[PDB]
């Protein structure tokens, strides 16, 4: 006989829209005024005698993460002042005198013919720029480098990009399953199932090459990829130990505002107090030494057990992916990581120089260049590397040596590196089973 | 007949060979998010029309 | 106590028959940036209501377990009741009988329709 | 089979009494540009729920056909049951009795209220 | 007649037991600038449905008054039934017993679960 | 006794909001990214032994169609570049040399002082225009003709106006009824009832005088109007046969872009390859001959059975309604249809010259002028006339001869010409009936 | 035994979002196109044998009122023309000849270099201004006074600010309770309970010092405050009688438009027909005399039964709060009320001169200055004072005499003066009670 | 007393007689969507005040 | 230690003493909605650090 049952703890794979939550103000671009409070208490339930199949490469949570971040980023500039009036010919020379050699040619001192709130007279102003945002017009005369591509908007100096963690939460009828497994590498079944209302919080840190401020593996370095033999895919390496980096922006800046119009002002670099120094990051050398060895052992286990592995720096190309990129204090840093990838592991302090830019085309879109206003004073940043984005050279069958390089570019992979622990399912509580009972 | 199609995991990006002067770089690896890199370069799938 | 899906590993005879199904699996079922938030609420409402309407049409509203007068078709799955209920769970069970879901829903509807029809005839002749 | 309004031309005795009413007419009842889409979903939900609440207050939830203990008032329409049920349909029927809808709803509510009251007295004295 | 909260001052024995509770208090329960309007509709729907699901899990759907088999715990409030029902009202009543609401809800759920379980055993052995 | 029934297949006339659907991209302005998929299969159910009353003149589906189209049209320009910087004095002369007489005076060759992304220097540019968009300033010196009325926005050359059909679908609790009748003329009962979830797809083609790309009558030409004796109403004539028109824009154009600003460029007509020819449409003559006769017979049946009917061309007035208007390839055409309405039917190839405009005030609104960018190459359009919009002259009691002219203006009527087949109803499933049964 | 009951007429204090409603067009900024119809009939139900506790100082209805008004105000300017092109140096002199002494120095006659729809030539125009909106630039040369703070937008001369009353309505599950009491003074229990679906309509009149166009007390003047001894709080005085004021703008104005751009025009004061007179308000003297005495008696009852009370005019400071402010006909008036607060009440016609401004920063926000276009002709306004906003001087322990001054600034208090009659509650229909019955 | 009202199916449109120089054209047929046409012209309803 | 905090019902508003030249006016009464008035002036809560 047929008996109908309701409330059955059964589910199917599903794709739905998740809620964002934080902190169980108008500050902070990453939805702090928009997301709801997190649940004040973890609701995690371990499920015994069950298994589940995960595939981090087919997940949709990452698409939402992507969508949400791009959207929030765009919203943050909507009410902000456009810098259209600023793209003018710059009369410009080099910053000099106080440059400690390393920065020679990096800073520009340019003059402008700017508008005033009265639409008639102009003001003669000048400000300082990084050379990376300035290009010569006639092969002196300079222009903002992104002027001839698309519109530039000044970020409102009310907010910053501090990566406050966001928890994702299921709507009623949905649940998020998590593995508590240690061997699971992103695909297939794991003998570990635990259900939660929400994920832990994930910090939306945007970077290339080195994954920063994330979670760590507990027992072993975990290396994950979609296809171990596909050199067109990246590799996610999750460290089981942190690697600390001490970064600095060693310039005591003074910022000034220039009134542009009726309620508009431009935030200009004024000058530098004291001398001028190159930005840099100090990586613990000993830690890197050991960390790399651990990574190599794990790479060898997947392939190359009897071969050797070399690391090399990045390929020529766009700065955004050829160097390490991060944001700190709201400032945009570009760092030369070649000092980290210059070795061969055959078994048997590091200072990285950096560059700074003020015009950022985050996410490569047209009409969305963002101008990062100066930050006064000196910036220090401390964080740990929790993992790597690696690529492997192809073009060779000589298995004796494999070559790896730091990668990054598609931000989806950084999010995947945290989201992989979770799967979204939909509950289907209504069903039947045979019995010996009849109405 | 055929078309100048890129191999899977690469897309067409005319910007890269023009911006950089890179030979045999019509297609760019998707793995780099649309950004240009020498090791992300590829030519088209090698088949005649 | 066990949690929302807590009973999932206890095989059907304990997994739902302990009324864990009601206590949490069912209780939790219905428990311009922010557009998503309305969409989520609405969809949750719709799913809840679809389940209730199905129970309604089958004469099973207001029940956690509802027996009908429709015989089980062994052609969909032939197992002993003791293994079905004590060693197998609900997820495993659905994997085996999912393809017959629509057949049974149609049968359930027709049976309920006939049952009500018969009651209507009985009142007319009472 | 017949479709959502398929039974409309079959006169009441077949048009709904074949449970065509459940099979489709009821089953389908609840089955920044895109604002309209939420409005539509919400309104559909509200209509569904209003019907259910009315059935609820009348003691008719969980039924396709629900008899009450209220006598028919011929003052609203005086016809033989055989013509009412076999030759006339539901649309035609509403045209004839729409004006008495509110009277009957009030009567249904009061009757159900009294019926429940009587059951409550019986339990108290049991 | 009395209005939505019209019966509030009539003490429980008349305030709700006259089915004023159904007639209006319940009947009215579910009765880019304009975002607020959808939010209001959705929230009203959710509240209505939560009440119905609770009645459902307790085996009290389709009822204005639902007796269960759970004894009253005088430890929550010890008064004579005649004062409770005839001189005190519902608002006053909640002030006195609000703290025991969750205890009773848990008891109601367990009792209903056991009652259904017993019926299931009876069918199996029938 | 009273018995309560639920699920009764009964309904009332109702007005609700319908869903749009298509194709069971970011291209195409008419909601292709916004509408939902259509149902993959027709759900039409014929209803036996029922009748229903329709009135196409009181329908609300048309208001939604109107509302949706205007809204979609406006949305399509929201992200597009404004041409404000372009309204400057034009220094302008005639295009000459290669004009084959017919086009003399139609094309202008004008020079401008335009901005550049650098907000200082200007560029000297020139482009070609149709005379209809250019007016003399001082009674040489010219201006964009719509400059002194309202803002002009350039359509983004990403999208076009291709009339992809849209299906309208009922929300739950609603249904759409359709007549399958052949004699029904828009009002009153029809002995034909069929219910659907959705309408067939309707192509949102916007035109005057001749109704294009629509459905055809099956047996007879159908003539419909709200009031047969009211000369203030239009007449919808639905042909039972197509009339093909071959239209062309016989000019091999070259388009060029002019950079205007930081992410903005104007699409200008560059020049014409080969000689310059007038745009035109070729109407099958024989078909028109027979088609008109059929229309006249039907007109005679409504009135004038013993009288004769003449056709005349349009009255003086606004181009938008005095000529035939259509869009094809994204281009805006104005055609002289007087060659189609120059005859008397007493019982007992056609070439239409055309004009082209680039500034279109679609729907007659202020601040919404749209600039249609040039299309390169040569355009061919093939379509059939499925019906007519006619008006009848008043001012006379001499019944001997009636005079008709092509009309159009209020777009609602074009939509009505397709929507008339359908009615929206709301289902009211709960009700009572007398029985011999009691609880 | 436990019995479960549903539909219990019981409630808790609650905060929810209320619906706005009016009139059981595109004109009128205060949501007339946005709010829903009011219920055609009052649904008020008096509840016998019940009491309820109210606290107007903890109410949330006022926050919604605040939020809604600010939002509607902002929406009204969204589609309107910006006046950015207008902030230019003004070449400016005094208006003279026809000034009847009182207005000397109040009106300015300024010349401008304005744009035209053709972006090349400029037009020489002039217009008249009130001095309060114009400031000298160089200590002749003038500028719009708010130019150097933020953007100014012209209100669209399609709408006005007429305070059409809005009713607030509860969502299902909510109800609004009202006191019908006469002694209730904003806090504590009142022996009067009546429930409604909606509040009566409240006119969103914005003012300082004198509360206009509101409801009246029925029996006594009611004086309400959050804390009777806190001199940092305001005092709301509700009169039981109206005091009529006849205000005028005694200048027959001519308005002219200046075309600014492609679809933009500025509405300028042209000139004054006849002579130039100062704006003013005529307050009934006798009424004020008696009204004040009543207010004083009530103040004495709260404190000061054996002391005396003096009234004094406002303190130095921002015009917006040091004078009486109101809008009428869409015009913005500033009136000198010192003539109303110059007396001591020891127990035992009035003409107020006024000023006019065109740039209003309503709600003190940046980038939201609104330009009020001129109104042609002469304006008369008649209304009654229904209450006062008073403050009391601190700094003294000499109880012999208390000093009061007119106040106003935070608009929340004006709304509170009407909203105080109501409380929002949420219904919780499900609960239990002991019985002698068991299933 | 009366007002210069247009007949049904016509509305008032001052643009047309001014733009075109058309006599006895105060009102324009609604049938043309707000556009001006000579055959869409009408004067006001013919009644005195 | 302490901070230059305003008393309840007053907030900090540097605009007022600067715009008006008012002594002992660091804080402004909240009762005036952010607007400046002499009688709305206050100094900070009187406590040392
Ligand atoms: C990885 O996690 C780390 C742990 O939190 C992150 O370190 C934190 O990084 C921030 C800088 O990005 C550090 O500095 C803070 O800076 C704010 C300054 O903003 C305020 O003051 C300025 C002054 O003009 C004003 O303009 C702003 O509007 C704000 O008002 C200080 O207020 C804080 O006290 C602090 O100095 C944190 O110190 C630092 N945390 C720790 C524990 O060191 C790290 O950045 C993360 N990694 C990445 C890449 O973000
Ligand atoms: C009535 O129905 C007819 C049947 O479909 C419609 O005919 C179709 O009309 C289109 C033109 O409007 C014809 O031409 C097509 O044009 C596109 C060109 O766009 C793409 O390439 C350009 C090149 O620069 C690029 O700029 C665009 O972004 C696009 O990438 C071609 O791709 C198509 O192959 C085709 O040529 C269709 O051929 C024509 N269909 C048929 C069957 O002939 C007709 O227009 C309808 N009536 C009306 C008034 O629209
Ligand atoms: C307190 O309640 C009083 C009672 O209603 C309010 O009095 C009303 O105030 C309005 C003015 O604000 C009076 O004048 C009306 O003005 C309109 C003019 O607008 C139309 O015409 C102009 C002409 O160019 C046009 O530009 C506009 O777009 C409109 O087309 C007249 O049409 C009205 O007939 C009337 O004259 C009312 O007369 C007056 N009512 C009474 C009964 O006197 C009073 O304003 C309220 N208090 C406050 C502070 O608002
Ligand atoms: C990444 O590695 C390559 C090779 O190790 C570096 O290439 C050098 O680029 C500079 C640029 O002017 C050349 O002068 C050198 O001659 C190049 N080296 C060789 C071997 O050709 C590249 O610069 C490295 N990138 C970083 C950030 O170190
Ligand atoms: C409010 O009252 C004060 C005092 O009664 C007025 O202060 C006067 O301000 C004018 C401004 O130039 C001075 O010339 C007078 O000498 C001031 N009076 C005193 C006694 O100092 C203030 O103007 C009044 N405000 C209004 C609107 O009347």
């Amino acid at each position: 006989w047929v008996t109908v049952y309701y409330g059955v703890p059964v589910w199917k794979d599903a794709e739905t829209t998740l809620f964002c939550a934080s902190d169980a103000e108008k500050h902070n671009v990453w939805a702090t005024h928009a997301c709801v409070p997190t649940d004040p208490n973890p609701q995690e339930i371990h499920l015994e005698n069950v298994t589940e199949e995960f595939n981090m490469w087919k997940n949709n949570m990452v698409e939402q993460m992507h969508t949400d971040i791009i959207s929030l980023w765009d919203q943050s500039l909507k009410p902000c002042v456009k810098l259209t009036p600023l793209c003018v010919t710059l009369q410009c020379t080099n910053v000099t005198n106080n440059i400690t050699d390393d920065m020679r040619g990096e800073l520009k001192n340019c003059s402008f013919n700017m508008t005033t709130e009265l639409r008639d007279k102009k003001q003669k102003v000048y400000s300082l720029f990084y050379r990376l945002d300035v290009v010569q017009i006639n092969e002196k005369e300079y222009r903002l480098i992104n002027c001839n591509t698309s519109a530039i908007t000044q970020a409102c100096p009310k907010v910053s990009f501090e990566p406050i963690p966001i928890h994702y939460c299921a709507p009623a009828g949905f649940a998020i399953l998590k593995c508590k497994d240690k061997k699971f590498n992103g695909t297939g079944p794991c003998p570990s199932v635990s259900t939660v209302q929400c994920t832990h919080g994930i910090k939306p840190v945007v970077s290339t090459q080195l994954l920063l401020n994330g979670s760590l593996a507990e027992e072993e370095v975990m290396i994950r990829s979609e296809n171990i033999t596909n050199n067109a895919k990246n590799i996610l390496v999750q460290f089981n130990t942190p690697v600390q980096i001490n970064c600095t922006r060693p310039n005591n800046n003074t910022r000034k505002s220039i009134r542009i119009g009726p309620g508009q002002a431009f935030y200009a670099t004024g000058d530098i107090i004291g001398d001028i120094r190159q930005a840099h990051c100090n990586v613990s050398k000993a830690t890197w030494n050991e960390t790399l060895g651990k990574v190599v052992k794990q790479l060898r286990k997947h392939f190359g057990n009897n071969t050797i592995i070399r690391f090399a720096n990045s390929s020529g190309g766009d700065l955004e992916v050829t160097t390490h990129s991060f944001n700190c204090g709201g400032e945009f840093f570009y760092c030369n990581t070649s000092g980290l990838f210059n070795s061969t592991w055959i078994s048997n302090s590091i200072t990285l120089p950096c560059r700074i830019k003020q015009i950022i085309n985050m996410w490569q879109r047209i009409g969305q260049a963002m101008y990062a206003p100066p930050i006064q004073g000196v910036i220090r940043c401390v964080s740990n590397i929790t993992g790597l984005i690696l690529t492997r050279d192809g073009g060779s069958t000589n298995s004796t040596t494999e070559t790896f390089r730091p990668g990054g570019g598609d931000m989806r992979d950084n999010w995947r590196s945290e989201l992989y622990k979770y799967k979204v399912v939909k509950i289907e509580p209504l069903g039947v089973a045979p019995t010996r009972c009849k109405r | 007949t055929n078309k100048k199609e890129c191999p899977e995991d690469y897309t067409y990006n005319p910007r890269c060979p023009q911006q950089y002067g890179w030979s045999d770089c019509d297609c760019m690896g998707d793995r780099f998010g649309g950004y240009c890199r020498q090791d992300g370069c590829s030519n088209y799938i090698h088949r005649s029309t | 106590f066990l949690g929302f899906l807590g009973a999932a590993g206890s095989t059907m005879g304990a997994a739902s028959m302990t009324l864990t199904v009601q206590a949490r699996n069912l209780l939790s079922g219905i428990v311009v940036w922010g557009i998503k938030q309305l969409q989520a609420r609405v969809l949750a409402v719709e799913r809840y209501l679809r389940d209730q309407q199905l129970l309604g049409i089958w004469g099973c509203s207001g029940k956690l377990i509802c027996c009908t007068n429709v015989p089980w078709n062994s052609s969909w799955s032939n197992r002993n009741l003791s293994e079905i209920w004590d060693n197998m769970t609900w997820l495993q069970w659905d994997k085996e009988i999912s393809n017959y879901t629509q057949i049974i829903y149609g049968l359930l509807e027709e049976s309920q329709n006939q049952q009500e029809k018969n009651e209507q005839d009985l009142l007319a002749l009472d």
